[PDB]
RNA sequence: CCGGUCCUAAGGCGGGGCCUAAUAGGCACCCGCCGAAAGGGAAACGGGUUAAUAUUCCCGUGCCGCGGGGGUAGGUUCUGCGGCAACGCAGGCCCCGUCCCCGACGCCUCGGGAUAGGGCGGGCGGGACUGCCGUCCCGCUUAACCGUCGAAGGCCGGGGAGUGCCGUAAUGGCGAGAACCGGCCGAAGGCGGGAAUAGCCGGGGGUUUCCCCGGUCCGCCCGACUCCUGGGGCCCGUGAAAAGG
RNA sequence: CGCAGGUCGCAGUGGCAAGGGGGACCUGACUGUUUAACAAAAACAUAGGUCCCCGCGAGCCCGUAAGGGUGUGUACGGGGGC
C-alpha cells in the first residue's frame, strides 16, 4: 500500500481504480484507490473529499464506504 | 530450519502483532557495501543497506563510477596527464 | 602563474572528469572559468575550482573572457582540436593507498 | 561409561542405509558402497565362498 | 599395535599434514617475470616463517614473494638482468655483485626459489664463475654451494627476523602456532612408552638409546641416526 | 472429546484457567465440534477464570520507604551496587561540558581551560560544586559562576 | 533546511520541462516535511516539529501546495493539545 | 490416472465451502497432469491444484474448480456421493 | 515466497591413463560429478478456520524470478541533465568481452543509538473480598510491505592555525592542513500509509457462530542476554570457498 | 551514597545463600592430560635447555608398484633423541 499527499497525483490512480474506498473521520477523509497492484490512500479535507467523490462517480468509478 | 535459527546467521527480531502475540522474526543481515578497489573503504553513493542480491545500485556520475573513490580517480588522471 | 587564460586543462573530478578544457577567465584565487567547448570535448562553460583541474603543458593565445567560437578558432590555429577530443585514461592498477592517504 | 551410558549415543546416527540393489540395511553411506552385495564399488555381486 | 610414531607419519594422516588451504598460494617465482612491478600488498600467511609480498607486474601478472626487510607497499621493484641491485629487486644471480645479501635463491633457473626463505635469513653472494654459468653463494647454515647463474634471487634479507628470540612462554602459544603448521603437538618421549611402542620404552629405570647405524631399518632408526659424535665434544670437533 | 482442550483454544487462555460448569455435565458427552463449545460458552456454561497478576501493593509501599532512605543499610547489601566505572563517565561529562561551555562563551581563556581540563582528568575535583568553588576562589573567571 | 534537496529538484525538473517529474518531486517534498514533522510531534519533540512546520509554511507559499497547508494545520492542532496537557499538568 | 474420489467428512466439507474435489491419483502424477485430466474428463475449469502424499503412500489432490463450476454438482453427476 | 532443491568446504566417487598375475586393489595426472535440512544463498506477512494441517486452506495486504502488452523518460550521423565538488536525478534498447567489488568472515574490551520486555501516576470499562481499611488485579494491541527521516563514521567546499588551538569512556588530533562555517553519502529503528474495517475488553440480541453497541486513552520512567553503530587492543594464532549479484 | 535522632530481639549477611585459619617438610615449577568400568598421581605434557640427521634431486617416513607424507615448505626450516 502507498500514500499520496497531492490530489492531482492521486487522481491519476483514482481514475483507474477497481474501487475507491472511503473512510470518514471528523477532520479528514481517507480515500483508497484499489488498483490491481497497489492500494493508494490520500487524506483530504472533508469538503475536498465530497468534490473528489463526485468526480469519480461521474467517471463511473465504483465508490464504497468502509 | 530450527538449527538454522540456532546459528547467528539471521537476526532474531522480536515483534508484537496486531493480534497481541509477541513473535520472533528471523531476518537476513545486510550485505556488505561496495568498497574501493585501492583503499578498501566504502564508496560514497553506494553504501546504503541492502539485504538481498539482485538489486540494482546506482553508481555516482563519474568515470569509473562505483569502482574507485574520487580520490583514486583524480590522482590517476593527474598521473596520466603528465605521462 | 600556470592556470591562466588559454591554458589547456583536464578536469579531474565530477561528471566531466577526464575531459579536456580551456581556461578562459579568472574569478578569484580559488576559481577560474573553463569552457572546453561542449560540442568539442563535453565540458560546459562554468566556473571550476582550481583544485579540480590539472594543467597541461599546452597553452593557446586567446583574450580574457573569450567566447566558445573564439576558443574553437584558436584550437584549430594551434592544431589541438583532435587533442581536445581525446579523454585522459587513468591507470588504476598503478595506484596504491600510499598515493591517496 | 562404555556400557549403558554410551548406548545412549546410538540414537541418532547411522553407518548404513537400505541398498537399492539388494534391499538390505547395508549401504555404507560414507564409503558409498554396499557391505552386502558390493553395489557402488563392484558391478558384480559380492558373495564369498567362505559364507554359507 | 607396534609401529612407532615416526613410521605412522609417513602414511600422511590428517594429524601429520600441512593445512596448506589456509594460505593464499605458494611463495615462488613465476618462470617469465620481467620489467617493473609494484608491491601492492604485504600479508601474514598462516604457517609461514616470514611476511609475504604480493607483487603486480606491468602486464598484470601477480606473484607472491617473501618481503625483503624494508620493503613497503607501493614500492616499485625491478625484475630481470637490467634491474639494479636494490632491495626488493629480483635479479639473475650472475648479475648480482659479490658480497651482496640475497634471499629466496633459486638452485636452478625456474625452480621458484629454494634457499634462504625463513624470516631473518639471507644468503651471501661469494663469487662468480661465469665460464660455466655458476654463482657461488653462502647459505644461512654456512654451507657454500654453486647455483645456476641464470637463477633468480631477491636483494636484501627476509623480513620478520628475531621471531624465535622471544620465548613461546606457554604451551598454549605453541599449540596455536602448531595448528597453522604441520607439526604433531605435543611430543611424547620414547622412554615414556612401553617397549611395544618405542625402542627406548620399557625398563624399571627407563633410558635413552645409543646411536643406530645409517643402515638401520625404519622403526629402528630413531634416537641418534649415524651421528658423527654427540655432546659437547662433537661441537668442539665440529669447530 | 476433551472439551477443555477445545474451550482453551476458543477462549484464548490456558487449559489451567478454563472452567466448565458442573450443570453442563449432561451436555459434555454431546460435544463434537468447536461450534458446539461456542454454544456452551455463549450460554455461560464455560468461561475463563481471570489470571493472577502478582499484587504490587506491598512493593509500592516498600518502594516509597526505600526512596526516603530506609532498608538500605550495611546489613542489607550483599554485593556491589555502585558502578565505579560508570561514575567516572558521568563525572567527566558533567565537568567537561561545564568547562567547555565556559570556554565557548569566552568566560574562560584557553590556557586556564587547559589547566582545569587536565585537573579534572587528574581526579583533582570531587564534584561539580568543588570545581565551581575553586573557580570562584581563584578568580579564574571575570564573574563568579553560579 | 531538511527538505532542501526536494526544492532544488523541483526547480531543476521544471526548468527542463519534465512536468511528470516535477509533480513527483513536489510529492516527495510534502512527504519529507509531513512525515518528519509528524514523527517529531509523535515523539513530542515539539520544538523540532515547529521549525519544520515554519519551513513547511514557506515552501507551501513558494510552490502553491494547498495540501501542505492542510496537513500543517492538523499537526499544529495536535501540538497545541500536547502543550495544553503539559501546562495543566505543570 | 484418477484412482478414486475422497468422500470423507473433510473432503465433503471442502467441496461445499471451497469448491474443491478430492481425488486419489497415481503417485507420479504432477499438478499439471492432474489439472489436465480433470478438465478433460469432467469438462470443468481448474483454478489450482494442491497435492500431498499420504502416509500410506497414495497421492491425494485437492482440486479447486474455477468460479463457474460446482464441485458438489460434479460429485452428484458422477454418482460417487 | 517455510526447508530440500542451487554453491562450494574438509573430503569423496566415476571415466581416461599409469600401476597390478588379476580384480570388486592403488591414485600423483586429465576430465566430470558428488559433498552442508546449523556455512553461502531469490521472494510473505497479519488475522480467521479444523476433531486432527497452517507463513501451506480462507480473507486482506504484498514480494521474487522469468516473459509479454500499453504509457513515459529517452533514442532515431553523434552524444542524458545539474552541481566547484562530495554527489544528486525516470538515466533509451539488444548481443559479446574484460576488469573490479559484494558474497567474505577471529578474539578481547568500551562509548553511543534503538527495540522486546518491565514499571509508575492519571482515565474508562470489568473482576476479587468482607471483621476493619479500601485496596488489589485485568484490557487499552498494531505484521510484512511502500514512502520519508537518519546516529556514528567517511567525504566535499570555504578557512589557513603555534603566546598554540581542538578533545575523549580510554588512546588523543593538526601546514602530511587544526579550530570554525556550509554541504554530500550514510544504521537499527521512528512515524505516516497498511489500519481498524482486524484483534482485544466490556454490554446486548440471535442462532451453530452471525449481528449490533461502547472503549481501545493521557503523561512519565527503567531497559536488555535482542538489533545497530563506532572507538581501542591482541596474535611466532591472521580467523574458508564457490554459486550468485 | 551519607548524616542526626528514636527503638526491639537470645539472635539483624536473622530464612535462603554463604571461605575455618596458621607454621613446616617432601614432591611436581605453573595452567593442562591420563588407566570409559577398583589407580588422577610424584605418572604424561609443558615453556625453556641441549645434542644429532639434513642445502632440498636433502634428511626421515609410507607404498607391491604407479607414486606419496613432511612440502602451497627451505636452516629464525623439516625430522630424530634426552
Ligand atoms: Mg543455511
Ligand atoms: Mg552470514
Ligand atoms: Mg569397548
Ligand atoms: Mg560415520
Ligand atoms: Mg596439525
Ligand atoms: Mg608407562
Ligand atoms: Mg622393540
Ligand atoms: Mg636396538
Ligand atoms: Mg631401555
Ligand atoms: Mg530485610
Ligand atoms: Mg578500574
Ligand atoms: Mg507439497
Ligand atoms: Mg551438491
Ligand atoms: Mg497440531
Ligand atoms: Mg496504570
Ligand atoms: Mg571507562
Ligand atoms: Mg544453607
Ligand atoms: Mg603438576
Ligand atoms: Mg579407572
Ligand atoms: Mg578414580
Ligand atoms: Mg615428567
Ligand atoms: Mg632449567
Ligand atoms: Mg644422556
Ligand atoms: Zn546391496
Amino acid at each position: 500500500p502507498k500514500e499520496i499527499f497531492l490530489v492531482e497525483l492521486w487522481k491519476k490512480y483514482g481514475e483507474k481504480a477497481q474501487v475507491v474506498r472511503v473512510k470518514r473521520y471528523e477532520d479528514f477523509v481517507k480515500l483508497k484507490a484499489r488498483l490491481s497492484g497497489y492500494l493508494y490512500t490520500i487524506r483530504v479535507p472533508p469538503d475536498k473529499a465530497e468534490q473528489l467523490i463526485s468526480e469519480l462517480k461521474a467517471k463511473n468509478v465504483k465508490v464504497e464506504e468502509v | 530450519p530450527r538449527p538454522a535459527y540456532r546459528s547467528r546467521s539471521l537476526r532474531r527480531v522480536k515483534v508484537k502483532t496486531p493480534g497481541g502475540r509477541t513473535v520472533v522474526h528471523y531476518e537476513k543481515r545486510a550485505k556488505g557495501v561496495p568498497k574501493c578497489a585501492v583503499t578498501g573503504q566504502p564508496l560514497g553513493g553506494m553504501n546504503s543497506k541492502v539485504y538481498r542480491f539482485g538489486i540494482s545500485t546506482r553508481a555516482p556520475s563519474r568515470p569509473y563510477g562505483g569502482v574507485v573513490s574520487h580520490k583514486v580517480l583524480a590522482r590517476a588522471i593527474r598521473y596520466a596527464v603528465r605521462r | 602563474k600556470v592556470i591562466d587564460v588559454g591554458r589547456v586543462v583536464v578536469k579531474v573530478l565530477g561528471r566531466e572528469a577526464g575531459r579536456k578544457a580551456v581556461v578562459v577567465d579568472i574569478v578569484d584565487e580559488n576559481y577560474v572559468v573553463i569552457t572546453g567547448p561542449k560540442s568539442l570535448s563535453g565540458v560546459r562553460r562554468r566556473r571550476v575550482n582550481i583544485n579540480h583541474i590539472e594543467p597541461t603543458d599546452k597553452k593557446i593565445e586567446i583574450k580574457k573572457g573569450a567566447s566558445d567560437e573564439e576558443v574553437l578558432k584558436a584550437l584549430e590555429a594551434a592544431g589541438l582540436v583532435e587533442y581536445m577530443k581525446e579523454r585522459v585514461k587513468p591507470k588504476l592498477f598503478e595506484i596504491t593507498p600510499a598515493d591517496v592517504k | 561409561m562404555k556400557g549403558t551410558p554410551s548406548m545412549g549415543k546410538h540414537n541418532k546416527g547411522k553407518t548404513h542405509i537400505r541398498c537399492p540393489r539388494c534391499g538390505r540395511h547395508s549401504y555404507n553411506v560414507t564409503k558409498k558402497y554396499c557391505a552386502s552385495c558390493g553395489w557402488g564399488r563392484s558391478k558384480r555381486w559380492r558373495r564369498y565362498n567362505w559364507a554359507k | 599395535g607396534k609401529r612407532i610414531l615416526v613410521q605412522r607419519r609417513g602414511r600422511g594422516g590428517s594429524q601429520f599434514r600441512s593445512p596448506s588451504w589456509k594460505r593464499d598460494g605458494p611463495v615462488r617465482y613465476p618462470p617469465n617475470i620481467s620489467g617493473r612491478g609494484i608491491v601492492v600488498e604485504i600479508l601474514h600467511e598462516p604457517g609461514l616463517n616470514a611476511p609475504v609480498a604480493k607483487i603486480r607486474m606491468e602486464n598484470g601478472v601477480e606473484f607472491f614473494n617473501y618481503a625483503a626487510e624494508g620493503l613497503y607497499v607501493g614500492q616499485v621493484i625491478q625484475v630481470g638482468p637490467d634491474a639494479p641491485p636494490a632491495v626488493g629487486n629480483v635479479l639473475p644471480l650472475g648479475k648480482i655483485p659479490e658480497g651482496t645479501m640475497v634471499f629466496n635463491v633459486e638452485k636452478r633457473f625456474g625452480d621458484g626459489g629454494k634457499f634462504a626463505r625463513s624470516g631473518g635469513t639471507y644468503a651471501l653472494v661469494i663469487g662468480q664463475r661465469p665460464e660455466e654459468n655458476k654463482t657461488i653463494v653462502r647459505l644461512p647454515s654456512g654451507r657454500v654451494i654453486e647455483v645456476d647463474a641464470r637463477g633468480r634471487a631477491t636483494i636484501g634479507i627476509v623480513a620478520g627476523g628475531g621471531r624465535v628470540e622471544k620465548p613461546f612462554v606457554k604451551a598454549g602459544k605453541k599449540y596455536h602456532r602448531a595448528r597453522a603448521k604441520s607439526w604433531k603437538y605435543p611430543t611424547v618421549r620414547g622412554k615414556a612408552m612401553s617397549p611395544y611402542a618405542h625402542p627406548h620404552g620399557g625398563g624399571s629405570h627407563q633410558k635413552g638409546g645409543t646411536p643406530v647405524p645409517k643402515t638401520a631399518p625404519p622403526g629402528q632408526k630413531v634416537g641418534f641416526i649415524g651421528s658423527r659424535c654427540t655432546g659437547r665434544g662433537c661441537v668442539r670437533a665440529r669447530a | 472429546v476433551d472439551v477443555k482442550r477445545l474451550a482453551a483454544e476458543i477462549l484464548g487462555v490456558g487449559v489451567s484457567r478454563v472452567k466448565i460448569s458442573p450443570e453442563a455435565v449432561g451436555r459434555l458427552e454431546e460435544v463434537v465440534t468447536k461450534d458446539d463449545v461456542r454454544a456452551l460458552i455463549d450460554e455461560g456454561l464455560i468461561w475463563a477464570e481471570p489470571e493472577k497478576g502478582n499484587s504490587r501493593g506491598r512493593w509500592r509501599e516498600l518502594h516509597e520507604k526505600k526512596k526516603k532512605g530506609r532498608r538500605r543499610g550495611q546489613g542489607s547489601r550483599k554485593g556491589r551496587r555502585l558502578d565505579e566505572e560508570e561514575a567516572w563517565v558521568n563525572k567527566m561529562r558533567v565537568m567537561r561540558r561545564f568547562l567547555n561551555t565556559l570556554k565557548r562563551q569566552g568566560k574562560l581563556d584557553p590556557a586556564t581551560w587547559r589547566q582545569l581540563y587536565r585537573m579534572v582528568k587528574g581526579n583533582y575535583f570531587r564534584d561539580l560544586r568543588h570545581l565551581k568553588t575553586y573557580i570562584n576562589e581563584h578568580k579564574l573567571t571575570k564573574e563568579p559562576v553560579k | 533546511p531538511l527538505c532542501s534537496k526536494w526544492e532544488s529538484l523541483i526547480t531543476w525538473a521544471e526548468k527542463g520541462g519534465n512536468s511528470y517529474k516535477a509533480l513527483e518531486f513536489r510529492e516527495k517534498l510534502v512527504e519529507c516535511i509531513v512525515y518528519t514533522a509528524t514523527e517529531k510531534v509523535k515523539k513530542k519533540k515539539l520544538d523540532e516539529a515547529e521549525e519544520l512546520l515554519k519551513y513547511g509554511k514557506e515552501v507551501a507559499k513558494k510552490f502553491n501546495i494547498e495540501e501542505l497547508n492542510f496537513h500543517i494545520a492538523l499537526l499544529e492542532k495536535e501540538i497545541s493539545k500536547i502543550r495544553q496537557r503539559r501546562a495543566q499538568a505543570q | 490416472m484418477i484412482k478414486r474420489f475422497v468422500i470423507t467428512e473433510k473432503a465433503l466439507r471442502l467441496a461445499e465451502r471451497e469448491n474443491k474435489i478430492t481425488i486419489i491419483v497415481e503417485r507420479t502424477a504432477t499438478k499439471k497432469q492432474i489439472a489436465d485430466e480433470v478438465q478433460r474428463l469432467y469438462n470443468v475449469k481448474v483454478e489450482k491444484v494442491n497435492t500431498l502424499i499420504t502416509p500410506r503412500g497414495e497421492k491425494k489432490a485437492y482440486v479447486k474448480l474455477a468460479e463457474g463450476y460446482s464441485a458438489m454438482d460434479l460429485l452428484t453427476k458422477l454418482g460417487v456421493l
